[PDB]
């Protein structure tokens, strides 16, 4: 249990015009689940359980 | 007394079958094989179909 609410995101000064065209890009990716398989690339360990 | 000898009895029995530290790795699905660290010589045979 952590003690923040937090988020990493992209980040574009301003972002003319772009802006909409990102964020529906990342609800695109994320609106698939390759996503949840690039974690099991890269944001997986082995001794938790 | 009794509660000695079966306080002993129980820490006897739970040391005897606890549990054991397992590092086996799972398969071609590992972490530690995919993203191998600089000690890891996962290699293999020359020539094969491998």
């Amino acid at each position: 249990k952590v003690f923040a609410s937090t988020g990493y995101g992209i980040a574009i000064q301003k972002d003319s015009g772009w802006k909409r065209q990102v964020d529906l890009a990342i609800l695109q990716l994320f609106g698939d689940g390759e996503m949840e398989e690039l974690e099991a690339l890269w944001l997986t360990g082995i001794c938790h359980n | 007394a009794m509660i000695i000898v079966a306080s002993y009895t129980a820490n006897l029995a739970a040391f005897l079958v606890l549990d054991r530290p397992e590092e086996r790795i799972t398969g071609i699905n590992d972490p530690r094989l995919r993203n191998p660290s600089d000690k890891f010589i996962y290699a293999t045979v020359k020539q094969s179909s491998v």
